[PDB]
């Protein structure tokens, strides 16, 4: 019913909601002091400054055709229809009067404080070839250009704050943050943008819920319990509005448990509504749009009077309401606007930025179309409404006017028709001595720049900042898990303790004993040493070998000195010397068996252990054979033993030339020395032939022992037979000991050395005893 | 000039009686026949609706017809003219006052692009739009157009019909072909969107048709070439207009391709003769779709009895006669200088003009009827107790009207029913057209079947019908399913290379080939590792005949030695020798023969439970008699049969406890087959099996006999020195030496024989033959003296 119009060469338009939705009966209720009149006077003052700016639009003066929507849908449609009715070709339908004003083309439709009115106006204006920029439209619904082509909001929508949230969360190194939103459409699209940005930044999300506004405190208690009942982090996200955030903080205070969280534009400052719960909100950072006060607009609005400014009837009704009176009584002149303080909101900056952006776009297109003329050229008389928006409105580079010199805004429009946003981060500072109040730490113009010293918990003096890591980093140890599902944050799980880090997810083993100092490279069996057996354990074998060598030398010296004895004269003196030499060679083989193990070492030890045994066995066999043949030539007896051992020599030589040993170490346990123990030759047919030859020699000795009627040296023959039986028993015992210790590492070698040393010592002392009785005793 | 018809409730109308040829003026002077045959049909629908007592008897139905010639602004102005009268404020304009009427809905939105721009503003207000000729399917969504209801099926329904007709016609892959800048682009987009989700449908190729230049025909020659590049692809769907369809068919005709790929047309093709002329090869198999083209006899009856005196309701019919065969009107306009003949005197020239009612003509009558039925439902549910129209219509909204229009299931002008889905789209009632020249000579489009919700067509409608509906059904290659395949798909969609898997693995459900457990191998079909009975070593002719005969020949010797053993006790020759020695030798020979014959039987769990000790007992029993003989001749040679029997029993007891010990090591079981050969057609290969008998066990069992043979040879070396008793000691020594030589050769056969997979049928046979030969030699040497005594 009321329309504000201003005469101008290129008149613009405006849709500012001055009233609110009253109900089904009444059209709209009383005017609002904050969102309906102050923004209207703001855009009026901005347009007046535009008309009085010599550098901006000098030739053409733009007007205004502003309408009120009463914060409704059908009313918004009916009022926005006038902007197009003024632009219709026919204008007025032909009709016959039962018994004036001419339509003026409108270029700009700057307006829209709510979401539904802006959606409807953009839907109506997208197809009528007319641009429309908004100042307060934070819903993500007007983002798809397919549904809203001509729309360039100067305010950043709430879903752009997801980038600032991700920047904040990555600045403090937080991963397992939780979040909470509302069941409304704006809440769900904002939280969806938040999840999208978090996935782009690879940030985990603990829980995601939508809390309502028409629920009691029981539902809020339940949802906060479901949020804090899964403890893996201390940081949360609060994306809901202030009306719900107040009750959420009250419920959190009822839990007597507080933590840190980030807040969206709903809880930017909002200090008066949530002042009840001061303990729960002790540590928290919020997000608030940058709104610098305008000294020019404030001075203009403070000096407004209906008598001097009567071109705005809505302003007259606002003056009547704010200073309740009646024009019939003429008591409104006594009331003064300077008596009550003036409170500026955050949308005056947006309306002035929008009108200045449109003025700059008009100036740019006028300079690019007809720069020779300063007034509207004939080509610019009809406004296209589409190129002006696509090429000039969207691609604008004007600086924000009416701002302090120390601050720089530089608001612009992106390809999606959205204004560049500057967000100031407000944190709740704890002030026990004084009163709790907020504090600005940084801004989000282009990149996140905030100081951690101003933040209490972020400052190192108060303590370490709270973390949101679901797990703690582990050192060069058990590998990280590769379980799916929970791939947002990682956890390293224990492996077998005998494995290294092959990769970031593979847990293999490449060598024990030495810890690799490198990260992943470096794999070797073991830096083995030359000697592995301990000195204390090897002392026994060395002492036994020394005692055996000393006993053989004493027996050889006694036989050499007592060479004229009748017992040694009628016996094998050369055979006795050969047996003494073979017994002395047994101590050398036992000592060599405990030397540095290697290929040549193992072959030499095996060859010596075989040769000494074969030599003594052949000697005793020849002795018993002669004793059984004579009692029932020395060259032949000396050559037959060589011919006998030649078979074993050829056998071992053939086995040596048939199988070449190496240095291949195979370890059954997961943690053991890779040092060579005895040799590379495992259990094969080599030990079978030697065991068969030893068994045949023992059987031949036992068969030759069958004689028992020896009249000469009967005691010596009995001692030799007892020694042969003892050696056979020792070999039989060593065979089961070697069979049981077939898997032992060094115990088998120690037992074999002890057995061969004991057999050699017994064979030496058996013959040394008769010599001792003959000479020493 | 709009059309005003009096009525309590009126409906909107957007009909293109003009053209958008000249861009300077909003609408061209020329008119279109398709756009002029629809608004008269709506007028007939309205004047027939407000004429009967069964449809809106108490309220008359008005009309508000406006022209929209498919312009971005003029059509927008005419559509905005509806909501301007709804508000009708008009408080600023003063001349020196009229009665406005609200509109309940619109039966306009003829053009595809006009529907979007009309519904975008009609969504904001409470006025629906019931389109009739819209083709673009992107407006079928409810989130962007919730006040829209199409009476014709969109292109998405056409794509669904194409999917259903391709799935039910054999082939699964089809090369799509559409033209951009028209409904073809949206049609192919919907086709891909609905085929990606569809299971069993494949896309062979996707090519665009450029509409910038078609007179050169240089692109169409290249398109048909690259379409033939892909193998066995004979199905192609066309969503473009007829203009380039004629050119592509002409190109396919002049090219004379060897592939002869069948064509699939769209609603643009339908059943027209224009594109093809004397083209039989390219027309064969051109299965094309077309919606139900009904004819309303009432509209034809009303459109013949028209005059310039009674048809004064519409303003465009006066100038409509200018589109006839060069005739004009002089009552209002000025005659042209080219022709002065007048056609107002008679209307027979219109009948002679051979006009035909378009298919979209009956699509504006059912829309008006549906809105009238929605208004009737409104009246019945709100103000069914009023004399005329109730005031509850002006204060109502459009939401209830949309809800009442959605649940509309009445029978329209023709015999087919009309209904709307949840998105405001009517179900697709298409007719399948195929060109055939073999059954009839005249050009025809004989109908196959109807497509309303399912496929009710004639599979055998074609004359051949043998395999022509299955020739393009392929897997990108020849069909390969003989029972041994492996479906490996990489890169190429809905296709896999016809390649078999390894011979050691059998397929499972034609998906993958896996390995079966040991002793099993895939059959000739590579479908499953079947089970077959193992082979047997009984009655083998090629090689076992000689050892079988050698073993059977010992029965006579065993029977002769048994009867001679306890017999002839009077002669001193048998009295000098040990009586138990001959019996022990006979028992050993019998045990050796039984052990040799036991190898013929197939071993089992219970067989080798007692056969594992029969072989070892036979060898040790034979050496006992020789040892006893040497002991006796050594005791007699200096300067006891009872003790010999005890020594033999102790030697056998040493072997009995031994075999018990080496048997208690593992339970008696059967071993699996040992082979590393490939798989052939006889899946039942040579599966030789036995109990726990290996080379080490055989060596340990035969080790005891080696020492006995060595001792016997050592004793015979000295026994042969002194010849006595008819050189019996010399014969015993010769027999012992022969036995030792035979045993030495047996060790070389079982040593180093690792280059033969038939060892179980060769080495055991050779060992048994050697043992039988040694036993026969011993028996012949022992029984020689008895034979000589019996002869002499």
């Amino acid at each position: 019913k009321k329309v504000l119009t201003l005469e101008g060469d290129l008149v613009l338009g405006g849709l500012f909601p001055v009233h609110q939705k009253g109900g089904p009966a009444e059209d709209c209720g009383p005017v609002n002091e904050h969102r309906g009149i102050q923004r209207l006077e703001a855009m009026l003052f901005a347009l007046d400054r535009i008309n009085r700016d010599p550098h901006l639009l000098p030739g053409v003066r733009l007007g205004a055709h502003i309408l009120d929507s009463c914060s409704k849908d059908t009313h918004a449609l009916e009022q926005a229809l006038d902007f197009v009715r003024a632009s219709l070709s026919r204008g007025a339908d032909g009709s016959r009067h039962i018994c004036g004003d001419a339509p003026t083309a409108i270029t700009g439709v700057i307006g829209g404080s709510y979401s539904d009115v802006s959606i409807q106006v953009a839907n109506l204006l997208r197809l009528f070839q007319i641009p429309q920029i908004s100042y307060a439209s934070t819903s993500a619904k007007l983002s798809d250009k397919s549904r809203y082509d001509y729309f360039a909001r100067t305010v950043p929508p709430d879903f752009f704050q997801a980038k600032a949230m991700a920047e904040i969360l990555r600045f403090f190194n937080w991963t397992y943050v939780s979040t909470v939103a509302s069941e409304g459409d704006y809440g769900e699209t904002g939280i969806e943008a938040f999840e999208l940005e978090a996935r782009a930044r690879n940030i985990c999300v603990a829980t995601s819920e939508k809390v309502g506004r028409a629920m009691s405190r029981a539902a809020f208690e339940g949802v906060v319990r479901a949020l804090l009942q899964k403890p893996s982090a201390r940081v949360a996200v609060l994306f809901t509005r202030s009306e719900d955030a107040r009750e959420l903080l009250a419920a959190s205070q009822r839990l007597n448990a507080s933590f840190t969280w980030v807040a969206s534009d709903g809880w930017g400052a909002l200090e008066s509504v949530v002042a009840g719960s001061e303990g729960a909100a002790e540590g928290a950072i919020t997000i608030e749009l940058a709104s610098y006060p305008i000294s020019d607009f404030a001075s203009y609005f403070q000096s407004l009077d209906p008598w001097n400014n009567s071109r705005n009837p809505w302003f007259r009704e606002f003056w009547e309401q704010r200073f309740r009176c009646s024009f019939r009584q003429r008591d409104c002149a006594a009331h003064s606007l300077r008596a009550v303080p003036f409170e500026q909101e955050s949308k005056i900056m947006f309306v002035v930025n929008a009108v200045y952006a449109m003025a700059h776009a008009l100036h740019n297109m006028h300079r690019a179309l007809c720069p020779n003329t300063t007034r509207l050229c004939d080509a610019m008389r009809p406004v296209n409404g589409r190129r002006l928006y696509k090429d000039f409105v969207l691609n604008v580079k004007f600086d924000a006017p009416f701002r302090p010199a120390d601050t720089h805004n530089e608001v612009r429009f992106d390809r999606f028709g959205d204004g560049i946003g500057r967000y100031n981060i407000f944190t709740y500072l704890r002030a026990g001595s004084g009163r709790y109040r907020y504090q600005k730490v940084g801004y989000w113009a282009e990149g996140l720049t905030l100081d951690t010293s101003l933040i209490p918990w972020a400052s190192p003096s108060a303590g370490p900042l709270p973390a949101s890591r679901c797990s703690e980093p582990c050192l060069q140890n058990e590998v990280k898990s590769v379980q799916p599902g929970e791939v947002c944050c990682w956890l390293c799980i224990p492996c077998q303790p005998y494995e290294y880090r092959l990769d970031e997810f593979t847990c293999a083993d490449c060598g024990l004993g030495y810890w690799p100092n490198a990260s992943l490279t470096g794999c070797f069996e073991l830096p083995q040493e030359y000697i592995r057996w301990g000195d204390a354990w090897a002392v026994g074998p060395v002492t036994i070998a020394c005692l055996g060598a000393l006993a053989t030398l004493f027996v050889l010296g006694v036989f050499v000195r007592h060479n004229a004895t009748p017992v040694v004269k009628a016996s094998g003196r050369e055979l006795c010397y050969i047996l003494l030499g073979g017994v002395f060679l047994c101590y050398c083989m036992t000592f060599i068996f405990i030397a540095k193990p290697s290929t040549a070492v193992c072959t030499l030890r095996r060859l010596g252990l075989g040769t000494a045994f074969s030599v003594c066995y052949s000697a005793l066999l020849t002795k018993t054979y002669r004793i059984a043949r004579i009692f029932g030539s020395p060259a032949s007896q000396v050559a037959i033993c060589l011919a006998l051992i030649s078979g074993q020599l050829l056998i071992v030589v053939a086995w040596l030339v048939v199988e070449a040993p190496g240095t291949g170490k195979e370890t059954a346990p997961e943690r053991r020395e890779v040092v060579t123990l005895r040799c590379n030759h495992r259990d094969a047919s080599m030990l079978g032939s030697l065991a068969y030859n030893v068994l045949l020699i023992a059987l031949c000795t036992l068969y030759a022992f069958k004689t028992r009627k020896c009249p000469e040296n009967f005691n010596e023959a009995k001692f030799i037979g007892f020694t042969m039986y003892t050696t056979c028993i020792i070999w039989l015992a060593f065979l089961p000991i070697f069979y049981v210790t077939s898997s032992d590492y060094r115990v088998q070698t120690t037992t074999m050395c002890v057995s061969v040393s004991l057999s050699g010592s017994v064979v030496l002392g058996c013959l040394f005893a008769p010599k001792l009785y003959i000479i020493l005793f | 000039h709009s059309i005003r018809i009096e009525g309590d409730v009126t409906l909107g109308g957007l009909f293109p009686v003009h053209a958008k040829g000249p861009s300077g003026v909003p609408c061209g002077d020329i008119k279109r026949e398709n756009g002029i045959h629809r608004l008269e049909a709506m007028l007939y629908a309205l004047d027939q609706i407000n004429s009967d007592p069964n449809l809106l008897p108490n309220v008359t139905l008005g009309a508000r017809i406006l022209d929209t010639c498919s312009r971005d602004t003029y059509a927008l102005e005419q559509s905005l003219t509806f909501v301007q009268a709804l508000i009708q404020k008009d408080t600023s304009d003063v001349r020196c006052f009229v009665k406005p009427e609200k509109v309940v809905g619109v039966i306009g939105a003829s053009g595809s692009s006009v529907s979007i721009m009309v519904a975008n503003i009609l969504r904001l207000f409470q006025i629906p739009q019931i389109s009739y000729a819209s083709t673009a399917p992107e407006l079928s969504d409810d989130r962007r157009y919730d006040f829209f209801s199409r009476v014709v099926p969109p292109d998405s329904f056409q794509a669904q019909a194409m999917v259903d007709i391709v799935k039910a016609l054999g082939w699964n892959y089809v090369s799509t072909l559409a033209s951009e800048g028209s409904y073809g682009e949206k049609g192919v987009e919907s086709f891909t969107q609905i085929s990606k989700e569809a299971g069993g449908l494949c896309i062979a190729q996707s090519v665009r048709i450029p509409q910038e230049r078609k007179d050169r025909t240089i692109d169409f020659d290249r398109i048909i070439k690259q379409l033939l590049d892909t193998p066995n692809s004979r199905a192609v769907v066309i969503f473009a207009n007829d203009e380039d369809i004629k050119q592509i068919l002409a190109a396919a005709k002049r090219a004379d391709q060897v592939g002869h790929f069948l064509w699939v047309g769209s609603d643009s093709w339908g059943s027209k003769i224009n594109p093809l002329h004397q083209h039989e090869d390219i027309a064969e198999g051109a299965i094309t779709i077309q919606p139900k083209r009904a004819t309303v006899e009432g509209f034809d009856a009303y459109f013949t009895s028209r005059t310039l005196e009674n048809n004064r309701r519409n303003v465009w019919f006066a100038e409509y006669w200018e589109e006839n065969f060069n005739c004009k009107l002089t009552i209002s306009g000025s005659k042209k200088e080219d022709t002065d003949r007048k056609c107002t005197g008679q209307e027979r020239i219109g009948k002679d003009s051979n006009y035909e009612q378009e298919g979209k003509v009956q699509f504006v009558i059912d829309a008006v009827y549906a809105m009238a039925h929605a208004l009737h439902h409104m009246n019945k549910d709100l103000c069914a107790d009023y004399r005329g129209v109730c005031p509850e219509m002006e204060q109502a909204g459009g939401k209830k009207l949309l809800k009442y229009i959605r649940n509309v299931n009445f029978n329209g002008s023709a015999g087919t029913p009309v209904m709307f889905n949840k998105n405001g789209d009517a179900p697709g009632r298409y007719d399948i057209f195929q060109y055939q020249t073999t059954n009839t000579s005249n050009p025809g489009y004989r109908l196959i079947g109807q497509w309303t919700d399912e496929l009710q067509l004639n599979i055998e409608d074609m004359q051949w019908g043998k395999g022509v509906r299955e020739i393009p059904a392929s897997v990108c290659t020849l069909p390969c399913k003989p029972g041994q395949r492996k479906k490996t798909q990489k890169g190429t969609p809905c296709c896999w290379t016809c390649e078999p898997c390894d011979g050691y693995q059998y397929q499972f459900d034609e998906m993958t080939c896996q390995h079966c457990p040991y002793d099993q191998r895939p059959n000739e079909n590579r479908t499953g590792c079947q089970d077959i009975p193992i082979i047997k070593l009984e009655w083998h002719s090629p090689w076992a005949v000689i050892p079988v005969f050698l073993a059977m020949l010992g029965i006579i010797a065993t029977i002769f030695v048994m009867a001679t053993f306890i017999r002839y006790n009077d002669t001193p020759i048998v009295r000098a020798s040990g009586r138990e020695l001959s019996y022990v030798l006979l028992t050993g020979i019998f045990l050796c023969y039984i052990i040799t014959f036991l190898m013929i039987a197939k071993p089992d769990v219970a067989v080798c439970s007692f056969r594992r000790v029969f072989l070892g007992l036979g060898m040790c029993i034979s050496y006992a008699a020789l040892l006893t003989k040497t002991n006796r001749i050594y005791r007699i040679f200096e300067q006891s049969p009872t003790s010999q029997l005890a020594i033999t029993s102790s030697l056998i007891s040493v072997q009995l406890l031994g075999v018990f010990i080496w048997f208690i090591v593992d339970p008696p079981n059967i071993i699996i087959d040992y082979d590393e050969h490939k798989t052939m057609n006889p899946e039942q290969a040579r599966g030789v099996l036995k109990c726990d008998i290996t080379d080490l066990q055989i060596i340990c069992s035969l080790g005891y006999s080696i020492l006995l043979m060595v001792t016997c040879t050592v004793y015979a070396f000295k026994t042969r020195g002194v010849p006595e008793n008819f050189n019996e000691a010399k014969y015993i020594g010769f027999t012992m030496y022969t036995t030792c030589i035979v045993w030495l050769a047996f060790i070389p056969i079982f040593f180093g024989t690792a280059q033969s997979a038939e060892k179980l049928y060769i080495q055991t046979t050779t060992l048994t033959i050697s043992m039988n030969l040694s036993a026969s030699v011993a028996l012949g040497m022992l029984y020689m003296p008895k034979v000589y005594i019996i002869i002499f």
